[PDB]
């Protein structure tokens, strides 16, 4: 619905300053583990 | 016309290894007879 009657003109300002803007982020994060073991156990018995 | 571009990286790495062994042996009257053991431990870690 028209709330207000038309008008005969219009009160208005002149601006033209375009501008653009671009942003990009980029992050990255890597993480290695390692672990290991050994165990060794060698025995011998003698006799004649 | 501005651009600001912006850049960091950080490296970490590190290992650590530990290798324990031991030995005994021993005879008499020909009623010989020896012993052995090892154990090692080897953690490495890479952050990036």
């Amino acid at each position: 619905r028209e709330l207000i009657v038309r008008p005969d003109t219009l009160r208005a300002i002149i601006n033209n300053r375009a501008t653009i803007e671009t942003t990009t982020m980029e992050a990255e994060f890597t993480e290695t583990l390692m672990e290991s073991n050994y165990n060794s156990a060698s025995v011998k018995v003698s006799a004649p | 016309a501005h651009t600001m571009e912006t850049f960091s990286r950080s490296e970490n790495e590190t290992e650590v290894k530990q290798d324990v062994k031991a030995g005994l042996e021993g005879a008499v009257k020909g009623w010989g007879g020896g012993a052995t053991a090892g154990h090692g431990n080897t953690q490495g870690t890479i952050t990036t």
